[PDB]
């Protein structure tokens, strides 16, 4: 699954 | 008496938090003197999340493309530059609430407080540790990027972390205030995984000393251990190696309690073998590893 | 995502903390408007603390016997009176940093942030719950009395706790900001014991909802239970009775997650009868009861102040 | 022990 930039 | 996961008072950091908007993207910035520091992915759009070329995205922006809001006051941006993974926005007014401060890069196992913010306003404050795999187990939602982690010493705020992103396992990653990531992470929405995490041994030992200071000795035993044999056992439980530097750092707590560090190591070996068998230590049923030796001394001695 | 024991931002309260010294005794005070509030035992000496007559100790004191320091500025005391177990010291300087505030008295199970202070200087911030036995499990040393607990509701700081003392068991006791003790305790250095504590059931359920929001569902099950049947199991494990009002307060979390309150009760029941089987919930091997339903919402929805 | 006034 992908990283989420917050 | 008592022992709590205690954060630093957040007031000095609250007075530095602002909101930065580029396009439809909003996150937090840190306003110190006449510069606002923020994560560079504020300039990303939905097409720029997997393989952004930040140099190319930034050259397409003018100063007036950055909207900086401090409370209900707009700050005029008069210059911008990129330093690693952070933007530095020069503004035409110095923050009158700027505390005395330093930028520091911390080591895995060190703790700090986080002021979680959204749209430049604070939500709350909690205490964090830099894990051995350079992630942090925070509490962060979309829009929290640019929230900072920090320690306070006397009157000086040492900023050590700026939040950027969340890994698929639910842990968090960010940079120091010079924009260098902790760990082998990058500000891209690709699949990224941290190294296997481990338990911060020197912190667990500090916390056991805290329990003794607070009047509890049930977990001690009559044994000692060599440092070698302690590390051979502890590694089997996914604990970090204990070094002679760590032993020296535990000196003050050892001297305060009369318990040699290697004798506390023997206690920990038995706790790992046995578990707690229905008992608790300082209110926990797990061995806690997010207090440093300094944190213990700070809290059991009332440093302000 | 993530779930942490999260305190309110403390800046509004930091600006209110002062040092109060009377004779050889020093503790903290809360400076709002032109009044400093502090525990009445600041007028005690070490020989006065077994059975102090506070009325007589205070008659012997004049305004000049109280030294109030705000940072390094001395505030001149121009009046003094006692309200229950607190002193009110009128000073010559209104606090320019007084926030919008009110004094509230909380009930057992409610949580608050503590700003631990020594010599009028904030030391740290942490979350606390008022236990069912009216104690708090704080972290307090000598000199910490006069530290306060608070909640924030948007624009308004609600002060609910002033710290006074430590019981022999290591837990803590204090008053509301009008000087009324929480729990059956008195401010003197005698042996005093709190009632056997119990677990705050409504908060455990809130924390289970927090776990669901954070992707922990392994404890959810297909069983059901009635309110009365759950309570019969809860009391056996020293849990507070769940009331309908508690069921109602859990509405928003229940609607957010799509889990009926009684279904969360069925999950908790099985956790109480069988344990976690070596597993954890939100990084914990114990069932946590110091998050209220509103604490969960404010954290998981990013409410700001 | 006895209560400690802090």
């Amino acid at each position: 699954s992908a990283v989420k930039l917050q | 008496s008592g022992f709590r996961k205690m954060a630093f008072p957040s007031g000095k950091v609250e007075g530095c938090m602002v909101q930065v908007t580029c396009g439809t993207t909003t996150l937090n910035g840190l306003w110190l003197d006449d510069v606002v520091y923020c994560p560079r992915h504020v300039i990303c759009t939905s097409e720029d999340m997997l393989n952004p070329n930040y140099e190319d995205l930034l050259i397409r922006k003018s100063n007036h493309n950055f909207l900086v809001q401090a409370g209900n006051v707009q700050l005029r941006v008069i210059g911008h530059s990129m330093q690693n993974c952070v933007l530095k926005l020069k503004v035409d007014t110095a923050n009158p609430k700027t505390p005395k401060y330093k930028f520091v890069r911390i080591q895995p196992g060190q703790t700090f407080s986080v002021l979680a913010c959204y749209n430049g306003s604070p939500s709350g404050v909690y205490q964090c540790a830099m894990r051995p795999n350079f992630t942090i187990k925070g509490s962060f939602l979309n829009g929290s990027a640019g929230s900072v982690g920090f320690n306070i010493d006397y009157d000086c705020v040492s900023f050590c972390y700026m939040h950027h992103m969340e890994l698929p396992t639910g842990v968090h990653a960010g940079t120091d205030l010079e924009g260098n990531f902790y760990g082998p992470f990058v500000d891209r929405q690709t699949a990224q995984a941290a190294g296997t995490d481990t338990t911060i041994t020197v912190n667990v030992l500090a916390w056991l000393y805290a329990a003794v200071i607070n009047g509890d000795r049930w977990f001690l035993n009559r044994f000692t251990t060599t440092l070698n044999d302690f590390n051979l056992v502890a590694m089997k439980y996914n604990y970090e190696p204990l070094t002679q530097d760590h032993v020296d750092i535990l000196g003050p707590l050892s001297a305060q309690t009369g318990i040699a560090v290697l004798d506390m190591c023997a206690s920990l070996k038995e706790l790992l073998q046995n578990g707690m068998n229905g008992r608790t230590i300082l209110g926990s049923a797990l061995l806690e590893d997010e207090f440093t030796p300094f944190d213990v001394v700070r809290q059991c001695s009332g440093v302000t």
